[PDB]
């Protein structure tokens, strides 16, 4: 909150301005990263209710509704073994719309083979 | 009034481990869950500390330079150990501090004493032999008293920038004879505005007269170096363990 | 250790901002550390040059850190750009490259 | 918006344009409640000083301050402080005070300043190159000059080697000057170390006695004992504040702590070493202190060629701290908040999205 | 004197730390490119043309 | 070996732990890309004679 260091900074001109331009470059490539991985489909497809796939089982992978957040227990898992001028922006997605991505994914790879990702 | 002393038995003086003791607080910063590096002048951890005996018969008070500090630990019973002698002469020709723990009070006192051969105090089952004078003093404190071995008492004592800090801990054992193995960081008690230069001490223990007979004490002296600590400190800003940065290469 | 990748990429930016804190403790010759005291303590013409050396050392630590965070960055974009190639041609088809 | 792109056409999207900061209400200083006023009166106002070899050294602590009256007084000609500005020597707080009173002579004065030589600095009373603190020097020929002389104020002129930082020299013993051992008796080649002033209303200022009181101010990661006369507030919590607690300067939003501090521990720091809880001087309570909420203005449009309609983000700010809408990446004002869900045409973040159709959030 | 010195030694070795990072960077990309050659062209027969 | 100008270089913090830092990751990163490139196959296979 010094007057005076900001008039002396003043004269070194506009370091803060191309600082600053630099991380909003790195904050939106962040989200560019995430919106090239996640959002591959535009369909948010879902699986059946009735699991039968001729036996293969896929609770480990697929959203377990009795959890709040929809996570896969896997994610679950995963989730759980993560562990003065400055500011942290939010991501774009959250861990729920991430999370439902990757729900869609693996709903259209498990119902519709790889024809979902080439079409309908 | 002076005594001297002569029914003691001679005996080497014993050594003995320092183990994790000595640590203190270097400030009176608050930190909470957190690890602090820090450049001061600290105890080496597992360090070879100077043992001294009050049995009989014992009567360990000698002179000892105090070098950078000093590490008093005091493994005590029935409350022996009075107060300290802190100087460089010891005699009227400089200034001197005193510290003593009466029954009452502690007094803290810069004068200049004429400081006894040998000096002790006495308790009959009502004898101060410690000083002959006290002619010019510029300082005087008087406060509220610090106090099978029972007790153990450790004090840090450091001159730095002429504030002569003093450091303590009271902890509660049950060991018959050495030091225990542990963690405890010594809280900050008093710090002394004294500006005085101080290059040797002396312990002030009591007599017991029923000649005299020595009660049982023991206590150790280690000296403190300058090196890194990195101390841990808890949810509740107590510091639990500590790495000596010097000591072998696993802690560095 | 199964989790080493993201724990390291978080650690790092962990430890970068720590670094970018702890750079404002150093007085880079200063007098001191804070503004404060050095506004209080001495005139405006010494203030001056105290304040312009913090300025410098801060100014020094801040592009030191940008220029970390863009090589991370770089980084971090090709390993995404890999992981949306991956997210590609092995989850949404079958991919006939080797490993 | 036109002004930071340094464009007069802006495309449609969200533009960070400038840095909201709160600004702190009111002040609030807070102090011990210390009534007893620093012996300063024994110090310049005592009836006899003491030699310059033999210089009177006293020590102030525990008491309020006031260094206005030493400011204000038409009688200090030299009041040079190094380190401190002598305007702000009542703004401070200090831990110890060491003051040095001595008498010398006026040519002298100039010696009693750091990184100078001289008979004063070599061999009566040196100061350290690091000295934080003033020198007061006034004119006492009324007081310390007699007419035939007044021979009591006695310098040491002879030294083997010059005197530290802070140290003193009573010692009266028979400076030999060569090659004779000459027992202790004054004489050839054999000197006195003392030497008289010798003053007389008569001399010149150059010859004059001047009094001269040295302050040392000493200010340590120690609580502070030696403060000025301000005035303690009441207590204001849950408020952008500028604050003061116990010369602890700063600017926060002190609330109410939980925080278990142990008595000798004063403030507190965080993980990133950053003061962020204090003890009440006075009630001896724990007060966190978070800090302003600084936030990023960014503006959300769409192209200038379609409306001029713009919204404000404020990241990372509550919206009680600045049409209105609170999202988890900040207070965003100018946009309707709708419950149906769009594709994502201006990015907000933390899955908020802007489009233009009026806008909506 | 020193103050000189090291403030220009330190920005020559920060600039040296630069390019290697840089050159790193690029000796990594190239490293993976080699990787995945080995994967795709040694130990299998690849379809991707040229 | 100057202890003043380490005393000196003190006063700027920890640019050279940085430093150190970074060519400790770039010295590691050469190991990891040789491990990534050539450790392919965990058998050692040999050519008939
Ligand atoms: C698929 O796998 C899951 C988990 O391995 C199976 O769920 C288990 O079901 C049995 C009873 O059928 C329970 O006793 C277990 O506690 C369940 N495990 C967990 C982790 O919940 C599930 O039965 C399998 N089959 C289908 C069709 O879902
Ligand atoms: C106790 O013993 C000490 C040491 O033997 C005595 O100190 C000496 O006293 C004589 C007395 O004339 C002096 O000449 C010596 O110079 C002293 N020694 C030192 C090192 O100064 C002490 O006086 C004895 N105490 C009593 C009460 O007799
Ligand atoms: C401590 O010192 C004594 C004598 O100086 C020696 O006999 C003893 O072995 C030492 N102990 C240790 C643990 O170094
Ligand atoms: C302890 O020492 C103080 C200091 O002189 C004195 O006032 C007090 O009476 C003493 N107490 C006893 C029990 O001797
Ligand atoms: C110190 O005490 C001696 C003995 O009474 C006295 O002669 C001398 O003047 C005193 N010095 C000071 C500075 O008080
Ligand atoms: C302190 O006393 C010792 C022993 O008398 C002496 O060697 C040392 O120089 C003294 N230090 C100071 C600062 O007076
Ligand atoms: C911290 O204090 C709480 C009580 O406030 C206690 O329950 C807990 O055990 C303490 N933890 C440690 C590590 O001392
Ligand atoms: C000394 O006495 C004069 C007499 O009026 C007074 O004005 C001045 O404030 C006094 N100085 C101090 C430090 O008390
Ligand atoms: C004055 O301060 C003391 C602590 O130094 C505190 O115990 C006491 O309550 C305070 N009194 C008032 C009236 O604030």
């Amino acid at each position: 909150d010094s007057t005076e260091c900001s008039n002396l900074l003043l004269q070194y001109g506009s370091f803060c301005t191309q600082l600053n331009r630099a991380l909003t470059g790195i904050a939106v490539e962040q989200d560019k990263n995430t919106q090239e991985v996640f959002a591959q489909v535009k369909q948010i497809y879902k699986t059946p209710p009735i699991k039968d796939f001729g036996g293969f089982n896929f609770s480990q992978i697929l959203p377990d509704p009795s959890k709040p957040s929809k996570r896969s227990p896997i994610e679950d898992l995963l989730f759980n073994k993560v562990t003065n001028g400055l500011t942290v922006l939010p991501p774009l997605l959250t861990d729920e719309m991430i999370a439902q991505y990757t729900s869609a994914l693996l709903a259209g790879t498990i119902t519709s083979g790889w024809t979902f990702g080439a079409g309908p | 009034q002076c005594v001297n002393l002569t029914t003691r038995t001679q005996l080497p003086p014993a050594y003995t481990n320092s183990f994790t003791r000595g640590v203190y607080y270097p400030d009176k910063v608050f930190r909470s869950s957190v690890l602090h590096s820090t450049q001061d002048l600290f105890l080496p951890f597992f360090s070879n500390v100077t043992w001294f005996h009050a049995i009989h018969k014992r009567f360990d008070n000698p002179v000892l330079p105090f070098n950078d500090g000093v590490y008093f630990a005091s493994t005590e019973k029935s409350n022996i150990i009075r107060g300290w002698i802190f100087g460089t002469t010891l005699d009227s020709k400089t200034q001197s501090l005193l510290i003593v723990n009466n029954a009452t009070n502690v007094v803290i006192k810069v004068c200049e004493f004429q400081f006894c051969n040998d000096p002790f105090l006495g308790v009959y089952y009502s004898e101060f032999r410690v000083y002959s004078s006290a002619n010019n003093c510029t300082f005087e404190y008087v406060s509220q008293p610090f106090l099978n071995f029972k007790n153990l008492r450790e004090f840090v004592f450091k001159n730095i920038d002429g504030y002569f800090k003093i450091y303590s801990k009271h902890t509660p054992i049950n060991l018959v004879r050495d030091l225990p193995q542990g963690f405890s960081a010594l809280e900050p008690l008093v710090d002394l505005p004294i500006g005085i230069n101080i290059t040797r001490f002396q312990t002030l223990l009591a007599l017991h007269r029923s000649g005299w007979t020595a009660g049982a004490a023991a206590y150790y002296v280690g000296y403190l170096q300058p090196r890194t600590f990195l101390l841990k400190y808890n949810e509740n800003g107590t510091i639990t363990d500590a790495v000596d940065c010097a000591l072998d290469p696993l802690s560095e | 250790s199964a989790l080493g990748k993201l724990q390291d990429v978080v650690n790092q930016n962990a430890q970068a901002l720590n670094t970018l804190v702890k750079q404002l403790s150093s007085n880079f010759g200063a007098i001191s550390s804070v503004l404060n005291d050095i506004l209080s303590r001495l005139d405006p013409p010494e203030a001056e040059v105290q304040i312009d050396r913090l300025i410098t050392g801060r100014l020094q630590s801040l592009q030191t850190y940008v220029t970390q965070q863009l090589i991370r960055a770089a980084e971090i974009r090709a390993s995404a750009n890999l992981a949306a190639t991956k997210m590609s041609e092995c989850v949404l088809g079958q991919s006939k490259r080797v490993d | 918006t036109k002004c930071t792109l340094k464009s007069f056409t802006v495309e449609k999207g969200i533009y960070q344009t400038s840095n909201f900061r709160v600004q702190p209400t009111e002040s609030i200083v807070r102090f011990p409640n210390i009534t007893n006023l620093c012996p300063f009166g024994e110090v310049f106002n005592a009836t006899r000083f003491a030699s310059v070899y033999a210089w009177n050294r006293k020590r102030i602590s525990n008491c309020v301050a006031d260094y206005s009256v030493l400011y204000n007084s038409a009688s200090f000609s030299t009041f040079k402080c190094y380190g401190v500005s002598p305007t702000k020597l009542n703004d401070l707080c200090f831990t110890n005070v060491y003051a040095d009173s001595f008498v010398i002579r006026g040519d002298e004065v100039r010696q009693i300043a750091p990184g100078q030589t001289g008979k004063i600095a070599d061999y009566n009373y040196k100061l350290p190159d690091d000295f934080t603190g003033c020198v007061i020097a006034w004119n006492s020929n009324n007081l310390d000059s007699k007419v035939g002389g007044n021979y009591n104020y006695r310098y040491r002129l002879f030294r083997k080697s010059n005197l530290k930082p802070f140290e003193r020299d009573i010692s009266t013993e028979i400076y030999q000057a060569g090659s004779t051992p000459c027992n202790g008796v004054i004489g050839f080649n054999c000197y006195f170390p003392l030497q008289s002033y010798g003053f007389q209303p008569t001399n010149g200022v150059g010859y004059q006695p001047y009094r001269v009181v040295v302050l040392s101010f000493e200010l340590l990661h120690a609580p502070a004992t030696v403060c000025g006369p301000k005035k303690s507030t009441n207590l204001v919590k849950n408020k952008c504040v500028n604050f003061n607690f116990n010369g602890l300067t700063g600017t926060g939003v002190l609330t109410e702590s939980n925080k278990k501090f142990l008595p000798f521990q004063q403030f507190g720091r965080d993980i990133a070493d950053t003061t962020d809880a204090v003890r009440d001087p006075q009630t001896l309570e724990i007060l966190d202190i978070t800090p302003c909420s600084f936030g990023g203005v960014s503006v959300i449009t769409p192209g200038t060629n379609t409306s001029n309609q713009v919204a404000v983000l404020y990241q990372g700010v509550n919206c009680t701290e600045v049409n209105v809408f609170q999202t988890r990446a900040g207070c965003l004002i100018g946009a309707e908040h709708v419950n149906n869900s769009y594709e994502c045409d201006i990015p907000i973040g933390a899955g908020i999205c802007a489009s233009y159709q009026s806008i909506i959030a």
